[PDB]
């Protein structure tokens, strides 16, 4: 229900007010959904109706989770967050499990129904204000604010991590193999079972949570280890025109930038003079060296690389056609902490957008379980198309800041 | 009357005070038009004498105005508005006639007054007081505030639409069927009850709207078939737009000016082209809203391109739910798109022009998936779902499209419309360089002090080029050396730059440009039959690119 304890206090960074995001049209079905769900939770007492003295709002829309269900809300706290986030301790309870990413599988639960029991600091509520859209403008929006902690406020988990804790500490023990790692909404839980174990250490935690009153859907189920890091390598066929040689050189003067024993004047040598593109060039033997010595620099992964807790994780995309996608994970240019694609599309898929937004998830769950912390993403895509259909395909209850760019040349100098 | 709901808490924005701006009056006449406007206030209680005395005051010039002798008070709140908190505006827009249903029955009534049977936050009233002087140039005087929503005030429509939905929940909980939308003084009730229940529906709300203070006219406007809601002609089977006249006079005091801002937006959602994002700087600050404000160039040129638009009107359909909705769109005059969007063929609801473009190097292809992007998010507003689009283009020049963009696009449900111009890729880049054509090698180079530069290229049959070249940048003159080899080749060209900047350019394959080079770069590919176009890293004594340019050089 909602427990009697102590609100505790929260205040925004200084120098910062609270939200005033534009809220997104909505379609019709999503609207009834929201307004729905709303209905019963301000019947609960988890909102309240606002009027509009409160200048702050933060978008709201509408999810129907992973593979088919019935709606659910999903309310854009970005901008609340990061005008709100890490405040002194209850920080992200432990600095992540550098272990979880070991685990053979990892399986993900949404615990957010927790959250709804305890109260929000009276002076922040406020702050949580969001407004349900109306089709063409005919009613007003309908305001809500929250009385509880919310569901995508990263406030909440941090709050709530004492009582989490507790709920948890008798499983830990009877299972000190498993580990059980909170982000935002759901709780990661990695074991090295069998499948089939696996799935059933998992429903007993379902059934733990419940006997402790938290209640779950009844996500995915991930598998880290095999996220293997993608190196940067070079074209094989024996028939270099002056062409291939040129693309040749100039990958290998950009992939220098991220590996400095790379050398190139062997093949320039080859270059010399003004001839036409067509033109096949012979291989010399020097030339044949630097390239198989180029080849197995590429092979070894790279060193000086480590996370840095303070900084933003940045993440970038390029579109590689045939449904493939390549996306490298950084935190300073050219260091890279992780490089992968993603592929897997075909006739009823083919979508731009829908395998964007898949990739945009599955590389942020990525970055969950291995850092604990989502990346800034920058889409190859046009703001308006990605915002115009974005919500159509998500399936997670976080969501990751982005930022829109145009992808350069260099989608060639990955795959 | 006014209004027993309870009033709305209003602060002062974070850290700051009320209007204390000293009244500038003194003419003796209409000195007395005051004082008898505002006694009458005084009895309606909307507003009240001041007691222990000070401080805070605002404006009161008051315009009689041409209405045909008539007496009218104005406060200036134009001060106090900075100084009042921040409101959430909880509407997307103006509602659209398009986004109707048909009813059986609609009614409009007028809520009479309104802003002034709303009561104000009894804390804030202090801070929207006022003066009227006398005849002695010292007080005597007399000084007033309200006890109700003022005119101009900053919070007043978005206080005001609160209140009033406030006061209808019960009614609408009790009446399921019937439908109340709200837009200022303006109320729709539409329904699908026989004419007479209605009318009797009709007056169980207007008996509510009064045991709330809210009186509403039972002489009804002039009710033919023309019923007015927010300016729009209702008809049951079609709704229209009066005409818009926007009046010349130089008479445009501040207000006056302040007022076509207010009109001319209003009518932006309706038609497609108006701009007023111009003359608004015929204002910004406090500027006396009485003194005649001269019209510069840059605002009577638009404004007299407005009076066009508006010039002829609009009108259209109601939204029917059991169909869906298709759009259509057709090219214009390049970058100019038209669309409409339909149930039934011939049936429009809603018609537009989009033009915008999106870069500063675009084409054909990409402008329409910002068209069909465009008038999809109009109908999720609108209407809530999604249109089927009808495109002048084929499934076939989208498909190579997208499958060789660095971008991602996506368009929904379509069907090709073979109609008038169709949209084409004017050209396509070889993926592989040609064999036996002239491969150009290519640069420039610019003197950032002197301004000076040139642009050559290199072939391997020994043909070359430079030119000198007077006030061009770096990246100017690399897309100029790949001019010239467009120029001086055979329908079937290899060039090879160093310019990843020329090359952005050139790969996104535009068809229009800003700059009038990439123009005639566009020209010269279409011409050819095959090209190719190649990067190399600058300085990295590669093979041509090195001769070309230490050629153009001679400025580095
Ligand atoms: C100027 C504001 C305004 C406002 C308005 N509404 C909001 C109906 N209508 C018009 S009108 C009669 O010119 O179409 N103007």
């Amino acid at each position: 229900p909602i427990s009697p304890i102590e609100t505790v206090p929260v205040k925004l960074k200084p120098g910062m007010d609270g939200p005033k995001v534009k809220q997104w049209p909505l379609t019709e079905e999503k609207i009834k959904a929201l307004v729905e769900i709303c209905t019963e939770m301000e019947k609960e007492g988890k909102i309240s109706k606002i009027g509009p003295e409160n200048p702050y709002n933060t978008p709201v829309f509408a999810i129907k989770k992973k593979d088919s269900t019935k709606w659910r809300k999903l309310v854009d706290f970005r901008e609340l967050n990061k005008r709100t986030q890490d405040f002194w301790e209850v920080q992200l309870g432990i600095p992540h499990p550098a272990g979880l990413k070991k685990k053979k599988s990892v399986t993900v639960l949404d615990v957010g129904d927790a959250y709804f029991s305890v109260p929000l600091d009276e002076d922040f509520r406020k702050y949580t204000a969001f407004t349900i859209p109306s089709i063409n403008n005919e009613t007003p929006g309908i305001r809500y604010q929250y009385n509880v902690l919310p569901q995508g406020w990263k406030g909440s988990p941090a709050i709530f991590q004492s009582s989490m804790t507790k709920i948890l500490e008798p499983f830990k023990k009877q299972n000190p193999d498993i580990v059980i790692y909170q982000y935002m909404d759901d709780l990661y839980v990695g074991s090295d079972l069998e499948i089939g174990q696996h799935r059933t250490k998992i429903e007993e935690l379902r059934q733990h949570l419940l006997r402790w009153g938290l209640t779950t859907p009844d996500g995915y189920e991930l598998h880290p280890d095999k996220w293997t890091v993608q190196p940067i390598v070079l074209p094989e066929k024996d028939s270099w025109t002056v062409n291939d040689i040129q693309k040749l050189v100039g990958k290998l003067n950009w992939a220098s930038q991220i590996y400095p024993g790379i050398k190139v004047r062997q093949l320039c040598k080859l270059l010399r003079g003004t001839k036409a593109l067509t033109e096949v060039i012979p291989l010399t033997e020097e030339a044949e060296l630097e390239l198989a010595e180029n080849r197995e620099i590429l092979k070894e992964p790279v060193h000086g690389v480590y996370y840095d807790p303070s900084k933003d994780l940045i993440a970038e995309i390029q579109k590689q056609g045939q449904g493939q996608w390549t996306y490298q994970i950084y935190q300073e240019p050219f260091k890279n902490l992780k490089t992968g694609k993603y592929a897997r599309m075909r006739g009823a898929h083919t979508n731009d957008v829908k395998q964007l937004t898949e990739a945009v998830q599955k590389i942020t769950t990525e970055s969950i379980v291995i850092w604990g912390k989502t990346p800034k993403f920058k889409l190859p895509i046009q703001k308006e198309t990605w915002e115009t259909w974005w919500t159509e395909y998500w399936q997670a209850t976080w969501i990751p800041e982005w930022e829109f760019v145009n992808t350069p040349p260099l989608v060639k100098l990955w795959y | 009357p006014i209004s027993p709901i309870e009033t709305v808490p209003v602060k002062l924005k974070p850290g700051m005070d009320g209007p204390k701006v000293k009244q500038w009056p003194l003419t003796e006449e209409k000195i007395k038009a005051l004082v008898e406007i505002c006694t009458e206030m005084e009895k309606e209680g909307k507003i009240s004498k001041i007691g222990p005395e000070n401080p805070y005051n605002t404006p009161v010039f008051a315009i009689k105005k041409k209405d045909s002798t008539k007496w009218r008070k104005l406060v200036d709140f134009r001060e106090l508005n900075k100084r009042t908190q921040d409101f959430w505006e909880v509407q997307l827009g103006i509602p659209h006639p398009a986004g109707l249903k048909k009813k059986k029955s609609v009614t409009v009534l007028d809520v009479g007054d309104a802003y002034f049977s709303v009561p104000l936050d009894e804390d804030f009233r202090k801070y929207t007081a006022f003066t009227i002087p006398s005849i002695n140039n010292e007080t005597p005087g007399i000084r007033y505030q309200y006890n109700v929503l003022p005119q101009g005030w900053k919070g007043s429509p978005a206080i005001f639409q609160s209140s009033m939905t406030k006061i209808l929940e019960p009614f609408k909980k009790q009446n399921p069927d019937i439908v109340i939308y709200q837009y200022m003084d303006d109320l729709y009730v539409g329904s699908d009850l026989e004419i007479g229940q209605h009318r009797t529906k009709i007056e169980e709300l207007r008996q509510h709207l009064l045991r709330w203070g809210l009186t509403t006219p039972d002489k009804k406007h002039q009710k033919e078939p023309p019923f007015l809601w927010m300016g729009y002609e209702l008809h049951p089977d079609k709704w229209t737009v009066q005409p818009i006249v926007l009046p010349e006079k130089d008479s445009w005091t501040v207000n006056d000016i302040q007022k076509l801002v207010g009109k001319l937006n209003w009518a932006s959602q309706i038609y497609p082209g108006i701009k007023v994002r111009q003359l608004c700087k015929l204002l910004r600050g406090t500027k006396a809203l009485t003194e005649v404000i001269p019209l510069t160039e840059e605002a009577e040129l638009e404004l007299a391109e407005n009076r066009e638009i508006l010039k002829e009107p609009v009108h259209g359909v109601y939204y029917d739910p059991s169909k869906d909705l298709i759009a259509e769109i057709q090219k214009q005059g390049q970058g100019q798109w038209t669309y409409q969007i339909y149930q039934e063929p011939f049936k429009n609801l809603k018609t537009g022009k989009y033009a915008r473009m999106r870069g500063a190097h675009t084409n054909d292809v990409k402008q329409l998936t910002e068209a069909v992007q465009k008038i999809t998010t109009e109908s999720i507003v609108i209407w809530g779902k999604t249109p089927k689009f009808k495109l002048p283009i084929q499934k076939e020049t989208w498909e190579t499209w997208w499958t060789e963009y660095w971008q991602a696009t996506w368009i929904p449900e379509w069907e090709f419309v073979n109609t008038p111009p169709l949209v084409k890729l004017w050209y396509q880049l070889e993926k592989e360089p040609i064999v036996g054509a002239e491969t150009f090698y290519v640069d420039g180079a610019a003197n950032r002090e002197t301004k000076l530069g040139k642009a050559g290229y290199v072939t391997n049959k020994g043909r070359q080029k430079v030119v000198p070249l007077t006030n061009t940048t770096n990246q100017k003159t690399q897309l100029q050396a790949i001019y010239l080899a467009l120029q001086d080749s055979g329908l079937e060209v290899n060039i090879v730059t160093d310019s990843q900047y020329a090359l952005g350019i050139i790969q996104a394959q535009p068809d229009k440009s800003e700059s009038e080079l990439v123009n005639q770069i566009i020209e010269q590919l279409i011409k050819k039959e095959k090209v190719y176009l190649a990067w190399v890293p600058a300085h990295k004594g590669i093979g041509g690119n090195e001769q070309v340019d230490k050629l153009v050089s001679a400025g580095i």
